[PDB]
């Protein structure tokens, strides 16, 4: 019966094209079993300087392995990675890192762009136990109150790491719909490995976007679907002012080392426990401290610090597509446009507008690294009026 | 061996309901087989360790014999579905507790069969009834004493869902599924779906099918059987 | 007499393995293992099909060919060796009359079909179908009705033989009653089953039965219809866990008539699935302890996972005569005796106790502890029809004239390693020979005498002391359970005299080596404690994370390899990938425990596992040694010099 039967699901797939060739085809639908889902994009409107909250369902659906040896390692391991990626897209956000645990919420980190701050907070966020339920209603009031005396010219988006469980809390939470809907503030979770209806409700009533992890690979895909400044609802804002443009200073300007260290608890600037010697300068306060590239505390405005942040998404919208190709057009001496080689997978990857002959290698190296093709350079610049 | 002869047999009813109850989330309305056998069926529950981690997973509806209270916690189905809380309602399949719901996928997406849904109880209203389709069609006791449990089963079981993507996870705890599940399924369900290589699944290794179930079933959905113009097909 | 099935074939046609010359199916294997790997991938790589020996695995690019049959392929192969993704080295053995689902033919395609017409020597081809699949019901009628098969073309030979040696031949209350015995159908084509031969023949036929080239299989209808009488089993909340759910999937993957053995690793759930057996089979069921050690063991988790104890308990060895007057379930252990009149009316009652046990379940751990002088005592005292082997040894006592399927019929599961040491709760242990430079006052007496005394002289030595004194204060760091199990008595005596911990020896009162047991396994102050030669073996199952060992002398791989194998339990609820549990020898440098070691190390990769030699501490002098100077260490060397013989010996 099942003996046999336990060997009926193994014979088959052992076997394949007999004589010669064997085990040959086998390998070939495992190259046919790639190739996933590739951008989708194309979008406009909205996405701009994202105020994200980090949410964390910490329960005991940790203890499955499911992925990993924990959910938290499937997790937390990939969020630093996702803190770093995110870091190096948008730098012009800030991301609130708030922990449930034990149907409370810990907002573990406070809304900032620190990185070392937040990725030491995760491997601070390593051993831990993750007892007792999950509550969001405690996490959307610290979302709320916080986000709440932040500006309406602000994104207000809320990333939540939920395992899927039951939604264990009080309070009319099916209001908090119309409370925040109000407030204009996103909310977006993923399940893990599985669905919350009313959280899928939730998300649906919100317009943040709920997805359920799949796998480890899947579960980088949505991560990196939300690294991108989504376009969210309409009628949020349109300016944001005073962008204080700072001063790099060297300290060694006029006077040559008139002062032994510029942080001696009366020098404007000189904000967090440390000994500095003079290396930034905000417009405002005239606030002297580590460098940073975000903001203040007493001056209060944004120290943009614009070929890193406004440089960011400053080209992350107007991109284009190529196309593909399966002939033999042979442009070049059976080159490519870009790196000058040849393999042909019958992917000749087109541009749209200049035309350029690509490869795989070239192409992910635009749509992944480069972000553009340098071939409508020589073809947009010359012309450009 | 009974709904009271052995409760060895029901040291494992619950196994195959908290990991249903773990997985599953949303709601369930499971079919019990009367009332004295739901009384049977929660009497090891509470003196014996059960509800220990059933409670602390989702919440419980019992059904009352008194149709009063029976349509509390119907009351409360609705909502403790709808709120931060899966809430599994617990009912009896003969009962009329079984008609008038149209479970959506809002609430209500999933049954698990307890037993051979027959009648069991009412004494030589049977064999009169018996003898005159034997005196119909004369081979009709090992027929339609099948057919009766399965006529209930599917108006009980196949409710769960309405439109065409509102899901069902519709799983056969049963031992008597050889022929007569078989037959009394649908032709159109025995066919794609019933035991396509699954058959004697203990629960432990079913656990993982409704998680590879559920996990792809709740994505991608866009485009599902588009019908515009008529382009024949011909079924 | 007549216990003869197909013994392990490879003994000859073979000369100088090196077969650079002539490897002549292995060319036919090494051409389509050649001519096949050009374009990128290998379609090719038999499992390098040896004809002698065993073959080897490929799984290096297994990706969905060998990697699927990383698994599926070992049937016949053990696996012996285990490793990282690379090749894969097994044995080969009895493992087709478990293979029963399948024809030793169709293996004979994929063996081809895996290795590309890499061929066979035929080695395995005189050895394929040298029994045929066939099983042994014990249907309603109180013996068995006499089953051949799914397929018919075996009575052909049979019913020409057997015969002509030994014949064969209210209402809705009721109703479902027949729906049952509805369900009694073909036995999935057919079944071709003959009546008993009066019971007492089978005996007789038996040994016939394999007499001409089929072997059989005894089952155990025992669930769906039973005549006699059943007890009341219940398992009582006894959550349990995907390794051992498996177990009884292979053990009842048919209908309710088929007998089991499976292999668990050490510490495993031994004593679950058996009382998992004991309650979902409905039977009255039968434990063989190896010791009253195990006695007191089996039944407690039976305590706690059944509650069927209501006087319901019966063990049965070293004057414990609990509840001989009524037989449910029992534990026995195996009566050895032979002897005049060992035990007058009481292994009298083991022998009429187990005429009433009638059959039962043989429950039987760790079978490479039994001698075959003992198996023939296990077939000829107990006449069962269920067997159930719990051992962890795959081969043992180099006894390749005697398998162990005759004895018990197929070996049906083992459980591995990396899906429970990896993925599963079985902690992962470092390994550590660590050998220290003695002080050579130690060693020119050694090469001097040539008298036991020698023996003695590394034992004692505060080099061993320095390596012992120290991982006690390393791991009292990390707040965890540690054991130390040395050689003899009065060596240990003096580190429980110097760094004094809880410790015991032979004739300790077994109140207070419990109490030590209530202050080590409970209480978590002192995480420490020594041990001796008795307490692993005859009074406890430490429960541990942590283990040093001194005794190195003699050859028992195992027997010292599965006492690691069941005291190192998980150390924390480590949330890190390492290894957690810990093993620890110490050994002399150039001598017998320097080579005993070499071969010990040689066994240790021979099953393979996370071993380290380390020699230096992590900063030794970073602790308060005691014996820094030396002249203390003569202290000790002239009570050394004192010292006699009867220091220097074990329990045997
Ligand atoms: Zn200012
Ligand atoms: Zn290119
Ligand atoms: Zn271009």
């Amino acid at each position: 019966r099942w003996e046999g039967g336990y060997e009926r699901t193994w014979e088959i797939l052992k076997e394949d094209e007999s004589g010669s060739l064997k085990a040959t085809i086998e390998d070939i639908l495992f190259k046919a079993k790639r190739k996933r889902v590739f951008e989708h994009h194309g979008q406009v409107r909205l996405g701009m300087m994202r105020h994200l909250y980090v949410v964390v369902d910490g329960s005991r659906t940790m203890e499955d392995q499911d992925l990993k040896p924990n959910r938290l390692t499937c997790t937390l391991k990939l969020l630093e990675y996702f803190v770093e990626e995110y870091f190096d897209q948008n730098p012009i956000s800030q991301i609130g890192i708030i922990v449930t645990k034990s149907k409370r919420a810990e907002k573990l980190t406070e809304l900032s762009g620190n990185p070392r701050k937040h990725i030491t907070s995760l491997k601070k966020a390593v051993d831990m136990t993750c007892h007792g339920e999950p509550s969001l209603y405690n996490s959307l009031s610290i979302a709320m109150q916080t986000l709440k005396h932040m500006p309406g010219h602000t994104s207000r988006e809320v990333l939540i790491i939920f395992s899927s469980l039951t939604t264990c809390d009080p309070s009319n939470i099916y209001d908090l719909i119309k409370t925040l809907k109000a407030a204009k503030i996103r909310v977006s979770v993923i399940g893990l490995s599985a669905e919350v209806r009313v959280c899928t409700v939730l998300a649906r009533e919100t317009g943040g976007t709920y997805h359920v992890i799949l796998d480890e690979s899947h579960y980088k895909e949505l991560l990196t679907h939300h690294v991108s400044p989504p376009p969210a609802s309409s009628s949020s804002e349109c300016s944001l002012i005073r962008m204080g443009f700072p001063q790099h200073t060297i300290a060694s300007l006029s006077d040559q080392d008139a002062k032994p260290s510029f942080s001696m608890a009366h020098l404007d600037g000189n904000t967090e426990p440390g000994l500095t010697l003079g290396g930034y300068f905000c417009p405002q306060c005239r606030a002297k401290y580590c460098e940073l590239p975000v903001e203040c505390k007493i001056c209060g405005l944004t120290l943009v610090s614009a070929p890193h942040l406004a440089r960011s998404y400053h080209h992350l919208f107007p991109l284009d597509a190529f196309q593909e190709i399966p002939l033999e057009e042979y442009n070049g001496e059976r080159f490519c446009y870009g790196c000058q080689g040849e393999l042909k997978d019958q992917h000749v990857y087109v541009c749209a507008v200049c035309q350029n002959v690509f490869c795989v290698d070239c192409d992910v190296f635009v749509h992944d690294s480069l972000h553009c093709c340098p071939g409508c350079i020589h073809k947009i610049p010359a012309p450009s009026g | 061996f009974e709904t009271r002869e052995d409760i060895a047999v029901i040291r494992n009813y619950g196994n195959l309901l908290l990991e249903m109850s773990a997985v599953v989330p949303d709601g369930i309305v499971a079919f019990f087989t009367s009332y004295q056998y739901m009384e049977s069926t929660v009497a090891s529950w509470y003196e014996q360790g059960i509800l220990e981690n059933i409670q602390r997973n989702k919440l419980l509806f019992i059904e009352t014999q008194d149709g009063a209270e029976t349509s509390v916690a119907l009351e409360k189905y609705q909502e403790a579905c709808e709120n931060g809380r899966g809430a599994i309602l617990l009912s009896v399949a003969r009962g009329k507790v079984s008609e008038g719901i149209d479970f959506v996928h809002h609430y209500g997406r999933a049954v698990i069969m307890f037993g051979v849904p027959y009648v069991y109880t009412q004494s030589r209203i049977l064999k009169a009834r018996l003898e005159y389709l034997r005196d119909q069609f004369q081979i009709r006791e090992n027929d339609f004493l099948t057919f009766d449990a399965m006529r209930h089963a599917a108006q009980c079981v196949g409710r769960a869902i309405r439109g065409k993507t509102d899901y069902g996870l519709m799983v056969f705890a049963d031992k008597r599924f050889a022929r007569g599940d078989k037959r009394g399924k649908l032709p159109r369900w025995i066919q794609e779906h019933l035991t396509d290589a699954n058959l004697n699944l203990t629960v432990d290794e079913g656990v993982q099918v409704a998680k590879y179930f559920l996990r792809q079933m709740a994505q991608p959905f866009h485009r599902e059987d588009q019908l515009g113009l008529s382009l024949l097909s011909l079924e | 007499p007549g216990n003869d099935p197909q013994e392990a074939v490879p003994s000859a046609a073979g000369k100088q393995v090196d077969e650079s010359g002539t490897k002549v199916d292995e060319y036919g294997a090494k051409d389509y293992r050649l001519q096949m790997p050009l374009k990128d991938d290998h379609t090719s790589r038999p499992l390098w099909v040896a004809p002698d020996g065993h073959i080897f695995l490929e799984a290096f690019s297994p990706v969905y060919k060998y990697a699927q049959d990383f698994l599926v392929a070992i049937a016949e192969p053990v696996c012996r060796p285990t490793h990282v993704h690379e090749y894969k080295l097994t044995a080969y053995s009895l493992y087709a009359a478990v293979s029963v689902g399948l024809q030793t033919s169709d293996i004979t395609e994929y063996l081809r079909k895996l290795s590309k017409t890499g061929v066979p020597d035929g080695i395995m081809q005189f050895i394929k179908l040298c029994t045929v699949s066939y099983g042994k019901v014990k249907l309603v009628l109180k013996h068995n009705r006499y089953f051949v098969e799914s397929c018919h073309p075996d009575v052909i030979q049979h019913l020409l033989q057997d015969p002509v040696i030994r014949e064969c031949r209210m209402d809705l209350f009721d109703f479902y009653e027949q729906m049952d015995k509805d369900e009694e159908e073909e036995e999935e084509t057919q079944t071709v089953s003959f009546e008993v031969k009066q019971e007492m023949i089978e005996e007789l036929q038996k040994r016939c039965i394999h007499l001409e080239y089929p072997l059989l299989a005894e089952y155990d209808f025992r669930n769906d219809s039973v005549n006699p009488d059943i007890n009341i089993d219940l398992k009582p909340t006894a959550v349990l866990r995907p390794y051992q759910e498996k177990s009884l999937r292979k053990m009842f993957g048919n209908g309710r008539a088929r007998s089991g053995v499976i292999v668990l690793p050490c510490g495993a759930g031994k004593s679950l699935v058996g009382v998992t057996a004991a309650c979902t089979v409905r039977k009255r069921c039968l434990v063989l302890g190896n010791s009253a050690v195990s006695v007191e063991q089996w039944k407690a988790q039976f305590k706690m996972w059944s509650t069927i104890d209501d006087s319901q308990i019966c063990r049965f060895t070293s004057d414990a005569k609990d509840k001989p007057i009524g037989c449910s379930v029992a534990i026995s252990t195996y009566s050895m005796l032979g002897h005049t009149t060992k035990r007058s009316w009481e292994a009298e009652r083991v022998m009429e106790w187990l005429k009433t046990q009638e059959w039962g379940l043989m429950i039987l751990d760790e079978v490479h502890t039994i001698p075959a002088k003992m198996f023939r005592r296990v077939l000829t005292i107990v006449q069962a029809h269920c067997k159930l082997g719990l051992t962890a040894t795959l081969v043992r006592e180099d006894d390749k004239i005697v398998d162990l399927n005759f004895l018990i019929g197929p070996k049906l599961y083992e459980a591995n390693w990396m899906e429970l040491q990896n993925n599963g709760y079985i902690a992962k242990v470092q390994c550590a020979e660590v050998w220290c430079p003695m002080s050579p006052e130690f060693y020119r007496e050694y090469v001097a005498i040539k008298t036991k005394k020698r023996i003695l002289l590394y034992t004692m030595n505060p080099n061993k002391f320095r390596a012992c004194q120290f991982l006690i204060k390393f791991h009292e760091r990390r707040n965890d359970k540690i054991i130390v199990f040395a050689d003899n008595v009065f060596a240990l005596k003096e580190y429980a005299i110097r760094l004094n911990k809880p410790y015991i020896y032979g004739p300790t009162s077994q109140g207070e080596r419990m109490q030590i047991l209530q202050n080590f396994k409970h209480n978590p102050k002192i995480n420490t404690i020594f041990i001796s030669k008795v307490g692993d073996t005859s009074f406890d199952l430490p429960e541990a994370n942590v283990l040093i060992q001194i005794s190195s002398h003699g050859g028992s791989r195992r027997q010292e390899a599965q006492r690691l194998g069941r005291v190192l339990r998980a150390k924390k609820g480590m949330v890190a990938e390492e290894y957690n549990a810990f093993f620890y020898s110490l050994v002399s440098q150039d001598t017998q425990e320097m080579a005993y070691s070499t071969k010990r190390q040689r066994f240790l990769v021979d099953q393979g596992y996370s071993f380290k030699v380390i020699t230096k501490l992590a900063g030794m002098e970073e602790e308060d040694l005691a014996f820094s100077t030396k002249e203390e260490q003569q202290q000790l060397l002239q009570k050394v010099l004192a010292a006699t013989d009867l220091d220097a010996e074990e329990e045997v």
